[PDB]
């Protein structure tokens, strides 16, 4: 019984950390999608540059 | 993280949805390609059907209610809300229908509390699978009208009560003395003179032995005895080093086995909330930062949609409304010519009428109507015929008959494909945040300005209308007034206290409430605070209950047969709490909480409890108000008394409680002492107060007059310590349900002792035997628990809990100390729940045989 | 003696299942932890795509 509640509780434990794992895996992803739009209009601005 | 988590954990609820719904879809498909015969389907199999079905509902419930909770999408939150109340509603459904057919062991039970425990671990799954925590979204729902009669509410109380905490149960200690100052100073001398004299002999006994040694060594000493001294001390250090290096041994090994325990898994690893990164932390950061988002797009989303419809209104305002302006002229014309300009319309209204038929919605309608009409006219011919008895065969297959899809699963199945339709085919990808999407704003949008486009048009037609009609002087045909609305002085069912009340706002009578203390705002509590087992074993209690009984049955002595029956049943297990807590949660937090559920469900607002005193009623009572929010009115006469000494003023009270509940929505009204109001007469001269006996009066005028409107969310609760006290007829025919809350088991005794151990933070010991424990504690309420709980820890006792572990003998004086519930009032207590619920009622329908005729009655009549 | 017996094995057989059940929800997470890392190894290749 010891065990199995130690067992169920580290599973847990990993269980969170694969959760805040995937939470930072899902800001890093809305970080870098952040920055390709960002740079996709940098890019058409600078065909606003290139007219310049 | 959350938003595709919560979209994943929605479609798995949606499959579980489906998968119950195919499921119940094969009866009804395999009865129409079978439907030549009967079936002789047991109970067993429907029982074993509608179980799995309640199962998977309760995990749908969980999983839905969560989503609700962390589901940002205001358009799909809404969606989510009425699935969650449909399947709530079919939930509660299910489990009344598992109660109907609740006739194991070949009898006719219809418990409130069916046992699932089989089906449970048959399925795989632990016992609190069944768990249903009441939904955290009653509150937030419409939470306007509940935060403002709130903030009413503890104006009042700052207004008189000059208090805000909510009053926790102040139970009196029967431990106080009724002695002046001088008799405990004398008693405390008489033990502190005690002590010291027994200090002072001692040490006499001390000095006589000093002396007896004395004396020994002298006379040793006189003999010429030498004794070596320089040995002794190498003798003391190598025991000494023996000792130690023993303690250093042990010490090693005990560290080697709590290493095993933490890392082979002995000893879980407890995270302290107070700690900064404490998981759960990190888990209600996240939950309120998503709740924060929730009401945020909800926010957004409302005032998107407001725009969207002024700029429609603007653009598309002028135009299509003039159109229509156009086709209503054209009707009026037609209509001219239909009456030659001699009779014109007063409304342009019936010109919806004329285009109300449509070509297949006609269709659909003629059809019905000429089969609905059908069965009117033959309502003429047969008349004289008898009013034969119903036979048996026609009620036994009307309430046999499977029931097919109820329209609740109509609404929830086409919600499913709507969803999977619309929101399910929607790409995410560029709308990343989850947001409303435009579209769904404008097609849910356009019915507002067509309704606002199609009201200005009728008023401006209407303007026209009337000036055409005045163009050939058509006279207006007098429009006959419909009949007067005589207000008729109907006998609307008049209750007490109609007089002192006349005329006033609400407001007023809820200020003379606060000030009459009958209102508290009562502690918060949760559902889930009640700590509480699964029947684990209930059902093989109910086997080893019959077959005890089936041995009886057997039995030869008559008088041996009537002493076993005239003592409970107590072979039969008592409703679990974990039963209890899901029926409480279905009939008070859904109902009470819900409005649809209320409408959808069995229209009852009045519960009865027993149980001995501190058994957790108030725990309930705790729960359900800070999960539902509403104002809890206790009128028990322990409550209200020392402030009521005439009828008049419990007339008063108890019609302003009636009226706050109607319009204080929501209300709920907690009664104890119930038994001195609906006790026994011919008992003795009981020393509470008559007065309070007369309510029965008031309270039965209004339970025979429904005054609650049964979609109202109000109840009425009634709660008592001591059931045999009551009438056992008018609480089966006064209150639509009754629960008898049992004295805790072995496991859940034992649970509930981990339970509070913990929560007053003293450490759990590995060896302790809590079982040992259980059984000491056997007869006891879960008030006298908590109290023993209370007395046997104190500041410095637990401050010094790390010195002295817990001891079992601590537990031993305390448990005397607070009241005992003997084996008789469990057998009473028992006995009333079987007779009030009425499970007496079906032993005696399954034991009387039907051979008995019914003959001559008639020569008996002088 | 039997009965704290009894109900050790039958609190013991409860949480094996809990067990099994957090081992299976780990497993299914770090299957989506693989995948999110994949879905952010293929925003990242499509990314240089659309610089280039």
């Amino acid at each position: 019984r010891d065990m199995v509640e130690n067992f169920y509780h580290n599973t847990l434990k990993e269980i969170s950390e694969v959760k805040t794992k995937i939470s930072n895996k899902e800001t890093e992803a809305e970080e870098k999608e952040s920055k390709h739009r960002i740079d996709v209009k940098v890019f058409l601005q600078k065909v606003k540059h290139l007219e310049y | 993280m959350s938003n595709m988590m919560y979209n994943m954990k929605w479609q798995e609820a949606i499959n579980d949805l489906m998968e119950q719904v195919t499921l119940e879809y094969l009866p009804l498909e395999q009865n129409e390609q079978q439907l030549g015969m009967k079936y002789k389907r047991d109970s067993s199999e429907w029982f074993h059907f509608w179980a799995t079905l309640y199962i998977k509902y309760i995990d749908i419930y969980k999983k839905l209610e969560d989503c609700y909770d962390q589901l940002v999408h205001p358009q799909k939150r809404v969606l989510l809300k009425e699935m969650l109340e449909n399947v709530i509603v079919r939930l509660c459904e299910t489990k009344s229908q598992v109660v109907k057919y609740n006739t194991q062991y070949d009898a006719t039970y219809k418990s409130d509390y069916p046992n699932l425990d089989e089906l449970v671990m048959d399925l795989k799954l632990t016992p609190d699978c069944l768990d249903i925590p009441i939904p955290r979204y009653f509150r937030e729902e419409d939470k306007k009208r509940l935060d403002e009669r709130n903030q009413i509410l503890d104006a009042l109380l700052l207004e008189y009560t000059d208090t805000k905490e909510p009053q926790e149960e102040q139970y009196e200690d029967q431990n106080t003395l009724q002695a002046d100052m001088d008799t405990a100073i004398r008693i405390i001398q008489r033990y502190e003179r005690g002590r010291q004299g027994i200090e002072r002999a001692n040490l006499a006994k001390i000095l006589k032995k000093e002396e007896e040694k004395k004396l020994e060594r002298q006379k040793k000493l006189a003999e010429g005895t030498e004794i070596g001294e320089e040995t002794e001390k190498d003798d003391a250090a190598l025991v000494i080093k023996k000792y130690w290096r023993g303690y250093k041994s042990r010490k090693l090994v005990q560290d080697i086995r709590e290493e095993e325990l933490l890392f082979l898994g002995m000893k879980k690893v407890v995270e302290d909330p107070t700690l900064p990164e404490s998981q759960y932390k990190q888990a209600q950061n996240k939950r309120q930062k998503m709740k924060y988002i929730q009401e945020e797009h909800e926010q957004e989303f409302n005032d998107e949609i407001e725009n969207l419809k002024r700029l429609v209104k603007g653009n598309e305002g002028p135009d299509i409304l003039d159109k229509m302006r156009a086709e209503r002229r054209e009707w009026i014309m037609r209509e001219l010519e239909k009456n030659e300009f001699k009779e014109a319309p007063q409304d342009p209204s019936e010109f919806y009428n004329q285009q109300v038929m449509d070509p297949e919605q006609q269709a659909a309608e003629a059809a019905k109507a000429a089969e609905e009409a059908k069965k009117k006219g033959a309502a003429k011919k047969d008349d004289k015929k008898k009013k034969g008895k119903p036979s048996e065969l026609d009620e036994f297959l009307e309430n046999n008959k499977p029931t097919g899809p109820s329209p609740i699963v109509l609404k929830l199945q086409e919600q499913i494909e709507k969803h999977s339709g619309e929101w399910s085919k929607r790409d995410e990808t560029n709308n990343f945040e989850q947001k409303h999407e435009t579209e769904l704003a404008k097609m849910l949008i356009k019915p507002v300005v067509e309704e606002q486009i199609k009201q200005q048009v009728d008023e401006m037609i209407a303007e026209e209308l009337d000036i055409v009609r005045l163009r050939y002087d058509i006279k207006k045909k007098k429009q006959k007034k419909p009949p007067r609305p005589r207000n008729k002085g109907k006998n609307k069912k008049k209750f007490p206290g109609d007089s002192s009340n006349k005329g006033r706002d609400p407001k007023d009578i809820l200020a003379g409430l606060v000030e009459k203390r009958v209102a508290k705002k009562l502690i918060p509590a949760s559902l889930m605070d009640l700590k509480g087992e699964q029947n684990v074993l209930g059902k093989i209690q109910e086997i080893q209950a019959d077959e005890n009984l089936k041995k009886t049955e057997a039995l030869t002595d008559a008088k041996l047969k009537k002493a076993q029956l005239e003592e409970p049943s107590t072979k039969m297990p008592d409703p679990s709490i974990a039963q209890i807590r899901q029926i409480i949660a279905e009939y008070i937090a859904f109902p009470l909480g819900s409005k649809y559920a209320k409408e959808k469900l069995d229209k009852m607002n009045y519960f009865f409890f027993m149980g001995p005193r501190g058994s957790g009623k108030t725990l309930a009572v705790r729960a359900l108000a800070h999960e539902c929010n509403a104002i809890v009115l206790d009128i028990s006469p322990s409550n209200i008394d020392g402030q009521y000494t005439d009828k008049k003023q419990i007339d008063g009270m108890i019609n302003s409680a009636f009226k706050v509940a109607k319009e204080f929505q929501p209300a709920i009204i907690y009664c104890e002492d119930f038994e001195y109001i609906f006790g026994q007469a011919k008992k003795k001269k009981s020393q509470v107060n008559p007065l309070f006996a007369k309510m029965k009066k008031p309270l039965m005028d209004f339970k025979k007059g429904k005054f609650f409107e049964p979609e109202d969310r109000v109840v009425f609760i009634g709660s008592t310590n001591r059931p045999w006290d009551c009438s056992q007829k008018e609480i089966k025919s006064f209150f639509d349900k009754k629960i008898y809350f049992p004295f805790p088991n072995y496991g859940t005794r034992m649970l509930l002792f981990k339970t509070f151990l913990e929560q007053k933070k003293v450490p759990l010991p590995d060896n302790f035997p809590i079982n040992t424990i259980a059984h000491i504690t056997e007869g006891w309420s879960a008030g006298s628990f908590k109290m023993a709980i209370d007395r046997v820890f104190t500041e410095r006792r637990l401050q010094k809990i790390n010195e002295e572990q817990i001891k079992l003998s601590e537990f031993i004086g305390p448990l005397s100390n607070v009241p005992f519930t003997s084996k008789e009032e469990f057998k009473e207590f028992k006995k009333f729940n079987q007779v009030v619920t009425g499970l007496q009622a079906n032993y005696e329908a399954k034991k009387a045989p039907a051979d008995d005729q019914k003959g001559d009655k008639n020569k008996k009549k002088k | 003696e039997k009965k704290l017996l009894a109900f050790y094995q039958q609190e013991r057989q409860k949480i094996n299942y809990n067990w099994i059940i957090a081992k299976k929800e780990l497993e299914d997470k770090k299957s989506e932890l693989i995948n999110k890392e994949r879905e952010i190894q293929d925003l990242q290749e499509n990314h240089f795509m659309t610089l280039n």
